RNA sequence: CUUGAGUCUCGUAGAGGGGGGUAGAAUUCCAGGUGUAGCGGUGAAAUGCGUAGAGAUCUGGAGGAAUACCGGUGGCGAAGGCGGCCCCCUGGACGAAGACUGACGCUCAGGUGCGAAAGCGUGGGGAGCAAACAGGAUUAGAUACCCUGGUAGUCCACGCCGUAAACGAUGUCGACUUGGAGGUUGUGCCCUUGAGGCGUGGCUUCCGGAGCUAACGCGUUAAGUCGACCGCCUGGGGAGUACGGCCGCAAGGUUAAAACUCAAAUGAAUUGACGGGGGCCCGCACAAGCGGUGGAGCAUGUGGUUUAAUUCGAUGCAACGCGA
RNA sequence: GGCUGUCGUCAGCUCGUGUUGUGAAAUGUUGGGUUAAGUCCCGCAACGAGCGCAACCCUUAUCCUUUGUUGCCAGCGGUCCGGCCGGGAACUCAAAGGAGACUGCCAGUGAUAAACUGGAGGAAGGUGGGGAUGACGUCAAGUCAUCAUGGCCCUUACGACCAGGGCUACACACGUGCUACAAUGGCGCAUACAAAGAGAAGCGACCUCGCGAGAGCAAGCGGACCUCAUAAAGUGCGUCGUAGUCCGGAUUGGAGUCUGCAACUCGACUCCAUGAAGUCGGAAUCGCUAGUAAUCGUGGAUCAGAAUGCCACGGUGAAUACGU
RNA sequence: UCGCCCCUGAA
């Protein structure tokens, strides 16, 4: 949840919730279960079943934009 | 499409008739549905699926819908003039053409639509499993789909005018 | 599910305070619905107070009131992460209400004659936390005070902090708490 | 049950009453009993017209 | 539900031997005009800015 | 709230300066400050504090025991923080502000944190 | 003869295979130090562990197993499958100019080889996890899921068994048939004056046309349109069982029925319904409050019971001060 | 059959026509906003329409109009000081008819759409509040015993009529109510104001008697006349003092009353005596967001004669609502 | 996250 660049300023809240993000990620929440091979594999080709999609979504959200319906 | 129910030479008839549900939010509903065919017996035939709380009405709009589905079909003789072993749907379809001499020899759907349709002497045969329902659609798989003389003879006919063109 | 604002209630000012609070103290003290016989142990109460101690007339409710109020009460909602009940930081209207209903029920809990003398006595020592009204507030500002988890329900939250920016410590909630 | 059937002010003071009478004190059961009974003969030996509804003023 | 139509509505029943069949025929024959929420006469605003009374003092 | 003081019989200890060890744990919360001679000086968790259950590792749990482990360190004459976050669950912030808080402040945040390469195999734990 | 196939040359990329070295992180053990009354776990708990000094934290040493990130419908292999780093030995794929061979080809019952994981034999190794097992918990019971421990095993070497929803539930080979976008890898061209602009091959996703299909959908990497050869199916239950043979050390695997019994079994899709499935929206539904009942007596109904009769009907709410 | 309950006062439920699908069906009715609303707007193979919501109907919150007697009484007089008499129709009142509220208007917000939030005017704002309104249907739900009716059965009877008894048994259990467990109260004194209905098998003033219930005497009344009617909680005083009692009222006996042909099982009321259990109710469970809850009386129907029930009418009159 | 089973039939 935190890396080793140091933060040296006076503070009482400091930036290190995106020191989370140069860290964790759930690679600290996966060290209490097992799981197949399978399993994450396959999420992985949700994130990029997304990018694919984003492509075809603007093509729709189009029609919609020209309409006053909000 | 254009009418097949048409005065001083109309030819009604039936296909289909049962009831069909749906099962709503309350108990359950009950839709009269049927088939149908008006023919003239020059061929002109079609389908409709009505939908209605009673049986006269089922039939009605069956064959307002009919008209609305109506397929030509031109031959000569009793008979269809080219086999068609096509297959629409699941049900199995297959035609032959026969010499005059012969009855309709079936007892489905196709019976009265290969009655209706200008043709009598005409010998069929389906596989499969028996569905009256999608018998029906030897409309698609004879009626529809045809081979005449004189749309052969222009295939023959074509091919000498493009060798005098060159 | 609820539709808009809630009621608000227009009361008469008092004979002898021309307060609404100290209307809400009538109201309190009504039983059967009889503005007229809640009133009477209102007054014959108020001297009682006035001999037996010093203070003031805005001071024998008031000033014994805000020793009987917490600041945090806790509700009740099975979701809390851990099957916690969540304390809720109430608004000061709603302190009023509390110290109020208190005194009134501490006064069912006496048999000291009349109805007067007893929350009247009770009110006496209220204002210096030696009562048996202010010990109400002993377990209620107590638990909220030595025990917290707050508002959220931690599993449902913590899954809202973490796709909001990366967090598993607490912050608003940007998914849904359903 | 199913239909509860309206028409108790449809006939209101929405389209006229179909016995429209008035009967005072000690009357009101004689009035009310009297009617009903001619009604049913009436209708009964009548089946050579087409009756629209019988009603009657009094 | 209509409290500004004409809605009839009356009842007859078969007596058969296939069992009792019930007839209900409600017509919808006004739509926005009554038969008594139409044609009728009110009575007072007499529009007269005098109460009479008896006189003479005594 | 409720956790209990601490104090220690030495005060000479010190170096002025000392790691805080943090372990936001799922089920429970350490706070412990070593000095900066690897040695402690003071500990407390949530648990020692009276909380139960996963109240244990809520950020109110965290913070008293942050608190706790101050009283138990004080005496010594510390005011420098060498923040070592480490574990998954909540608790992980509610600490290093408490801590700066409480008359320290950080100087220093770094990573020691587990992260295996799968040396060991995890366990299923909850399936319930 | 060269278009099929194959070889040669030159490059290209990759977790292809086998073997041997090597690094650090993490867990664990052991040793030492510091510090004290808790630790751990959970929805709550408890078993277990701690003053004989644990947990944490720091220092030293040792061992086993696996290599965070990297990392992606990214890549490679015939498939199974294959991830830190390095060396050695070695296989396959593809492209580019040409050059050569000259149908040498394709498929295949039998046959032969390769086989995830578990298992078995033999010898090594043992940290963590974990069948078994033992307490605890949840449950009416809980020989379980849950918690704390924990043995075989997992790991290495060699041999054996050969199975898997061994999957793309899609035999292999060859040939064709609209396209679009992305990914990946060669190579030619273009003020390469632009990481690129335009091509053309190999591989890979997503979308979708025609066509096909019962539909879902497949859709140039087909379930489209053709041929070649092989394998299999021929109602379900009985049964992947019996019997015999075969294979194995065994566990079992493999080949593979019948009697009997039934009128269906089954696939896809439709509408509603239900979900401790999701999202959304209300209601004294809850929260927050206020007042009751169940206790007691009486009034009233009912059941049970009794009586010659306790006339009959109503049956959570929507019967039971109801018809009355 | 007819009638009714039920989900449910639910915002849903369908259909014609076209198109899509081989079909079942789908579309519409879905989506983007929004409302209480299938409400409205926009979009979209949907275009239209029906039922339900809403709608129009009543009633109430104001102000106006009529009509003023049995109702009102200001300005005007009597007075007996009482709307009791004349006078006055102004006022309240009655109850017929209108005026009014529609997101109509102002600002912001909201796609400039609907709408939402504040504002103004007003008695009242945003389905104003309450009725009627309870769909098409489902539950082979109930009801052959209100009534109707297909079949069935009884025929010196199961039919019919009468006297007596049983329905109000009973050792119990359950449902729905009512009454207490008290000083915010009890009892004694005095005292404040009601509404809406009812009435010549009736209620019955007055006067007389009775402790009373009530009886005798009798006017009035089919009526904004007269009577039921004295409203009761409440209020000002007297007391009692936290006791199972000055709380509470069950039980039974005796003595009486009334309504009836007659009150024995099985009528109600009264009188005196006896004086109960109960010191405020577990597990559990239910109602309620305002003139509601709470509590206090009053009337009505059924009724010769029996309300802690049902039905209706007014008096006094809250707590709480962060939030879903 | 709070375990949680059980329900003869033709309208």
């Amino acid at each position: 949840p935190v890396i080793k660049v140091r933060e040296n300023e006076p503070f009482d809240v400091a930036l290190r919730r995106f020191k989370r993000s140069c860290e964790k990620a759930g690679v600290l929440a996966e060290v209490r279960r097992r799981e197949f091979y399978e399993k994450p594999t396959t999420e992985r080709k949700r994130a990029k079943a997304s990018a694919v999609k984003r492509h075809a979504k603007k093509l729709a959200r189009e029609n919609a934009r020209r309409t006053r319906l909000y | 499409a254009h009418i097949e129910k048409q005065a001083g030479e109309l030819q009604e008839k039936l296909i289909a008739v049962n009831r069909v549900s749906k099962t709503v939010k309350g108990g359950r509903i009950f839709s009269f549905t049927a088939l149908t065919v008006v023919g003239d017996g020059n061929g002109r035939v079609g389908f409709g699926y009505g939908k209605a709380r009673e049986v006269p009405a089922a039939i009605q709009k069956a064959m307002e819908k009919a008209r609305r589905n109506m397929i030509n079909v031109a031959l000569n003789n009793g008979t269809l003039q080219h086999p068609v072993k096509g297959v629409h749907t699941g049900s199995r379809v297959f035609m032959q053409p026969a010499s005059e001499g012969t009855g309709i020899i079936a007892g489905g759907a196709m019976r009265a639509v290969l009655e209706v349709a200008g043709v009598h002497n005409v010998l069929a045969k389906a596989y499969g499993s028996t569905n009256p329902i999608n018998v029906v659609r030897a409309t698609i798989d004879g009626l529809e789909n045809m081979n005449s003389p004189e749309m052969v003879a222009a295939k023959r006919g074509k091919s000498v005018e493009e060798i005098l063109g060159k | 599910p609820r539709r808009r604002v809630i009621g608000q209630r227009k009361i008469l000012p008092d004979p002898k305070f021309g307060s609404e609070l100290l209307a809400k103290f009538v109201n309190i003290l009504m039983v059967d619905g009889k503005k007229s016989t809640a009133e009477s142990i209102v007054y014959s109460a108020l001297e009682t107070l006035a001999q037996r101690s010093g203070k003031s007339e805005l001071e024998a409710f008031e000033v014994a009131l805000e020793n009987v109020r917490p600041t945090v009460e806790v509700k009740s909602r099975r979701v809390g992460g851990s099957t916690y009940q969540v304390p809720v930081e109430v608004r000061p209207v709603r302190r009023n209400a509390l110290a109020m209903r208190w005194i009134v029920e501490a006064a069912r809990k006496r048999g000291d004659k009349s109805m007067a003398l007893r929350l009247a006595n009770e009110l006496s020592d209220a204002a210096e936390n030696k009562g048996t009204a202010v010990k109400k507030r002993e377990d209620v500002h107590r638990m909220a005070e030595a025990n917290k988890a707050f508002a959220h329900y931690r599993w449902l939250s913590l899954r809202s902090f973490s796709h909001q920016a990366g967090a598993s410590s607490k912050q608003p909630a940007l998914g849904y708490l359903n | 049950g199913q239909k509860v059937h309206p028409n108790g002010i449809r006939l209101g003071i929405v389209k006229p009453w179909n016995s429209t009478w008035f009967a005072n004190t000690k009357e009101f059961a004689d009035n009310l009993d009297s009617d009903f009974k001619v009604r049913q003969y009436l209708t009964k030996e009548l089946a050579k017209a087409s009756v629209s509804r019988i009603v009657i003023e009094r | 539900h209509t409290l500004r139509a004409d809605i009839d509505y009356n009842t007859s029943e078969a007596h058969t031997t296939y069992g009792v069949i019930g007839v209900k025929v409600w017509i919808f024959k006004g739509e926005i005009l009554g038969g008594m929420a139409a044609v009728e006469q009110p009575e007072k605003p007499a529009a007269q800015p005098k109460k009479q009374q008896r006189k003479g003092r005594k | 709230a409720k956790a209990p003081i601490r104090a220690r019989k030495r005060v000479r200890k010190q170096v002025s300066d000392g790691v805080a060890h943090i372990h936001a744990s799922f089920n429970n919360t350490i706070v412990t400050i070593t000095d900066r001679q690897g040695n402690a000086l003071g500990w407390a968790t949530a648990g020692g504090s009276g909380f139960r259950g996963s109240r244990k590792s809520t950020p109110f749990a965290a913070q008293v025991a942050a608190e706790r482990c101050a009283d138990a360190v004080k005496e010594y004459g510390i005011k420098n923080l060498e923040v070592m976050v480490k574990g998954p669950g909540p608790g992980r912030e509610s600490t290093i502000r408490a801590l700066n808080a409480a008359g320290f402040r950080i100087t220093n945040i770094t990573d020691v944190t587990p992260i295996p390469h799968n040396g060991c195999r995890p366990p299923k734990k909850r399936r319930v």
